[PDB]
């Protein structure tokens, strides 16, 4: 039902300027969010952020994005595999121009069933989400704040 | 891209 979608997360990491530090110095950042449900009832998801390294292949200087299933309080009452269309967006907190990706779910990939441990291993997303020159050069970040969104709507 | 990573 639509009530199981409901749901709108906004992710904020603070103090990116930290992460971007350390990413510049070489460092591989990742970073897990808060859990958060698509409704209630409704699926139980968290966020998985990377900062790519400069010199890794393929992907250097990239943020990744991936959602993840988790196991969730209203598990025994949803059908399974989650079905629908996930929205990952970097927002633009004053031009409204933001930078979204809107990819639909696969049923036959293990990142939409419900885990046997608490967070799935497996995960689901982009590996070059954002690529941070792309970010510097719009200023996605205000007051050192990114904020990442995450809505879940049905087939 | 989109794709499944793992992540343990």
């Amino acid at each position: 039902s639509a009530q199981q979608y409901q749901g709108i997360y906004v992710w904020r990491v603070e103090n990116f300027s930290h992460h971007l530090r350390n990413q510049e110095a070489g460092q591989p950042i990742v970073l897990h969010s808060p859990p958060f449900y698509t409704g209630r009832p409704g699926y139980k998801l968290c966020l998985r952020l990377h900062l790519q390294t400069p010199s890794a292949p393929r992907c250097s200087n990239f943020i990744s994005l991936f959602v993840h299933t988790m196991q969730g309080e209203f598990d025994s009452q949803l059908s399974w595999p989650l079905q629908g269309t996930i929205r990952l967006a970097v927002l633009d907190q004053v031009e409204g121009q933001h930078h979204i990706e809107v990819m639909e779910t696969k049923p036959d990939l293990q990142a939409f069933q419900r885990p046997t441990v608490m967070r799935n291993p497996k995960g689901f997303g982009y590996v070059t989400f954002l690529h941070l020159q792309a970010l510097r050069q719009r200023g996605f970040v205000k007051e050192d704040v990114l904020l990442v969104r995450c809505e879940v709507t049905p087939r | 891209e989109p794709v499944e990573t793992t992540d343990y």
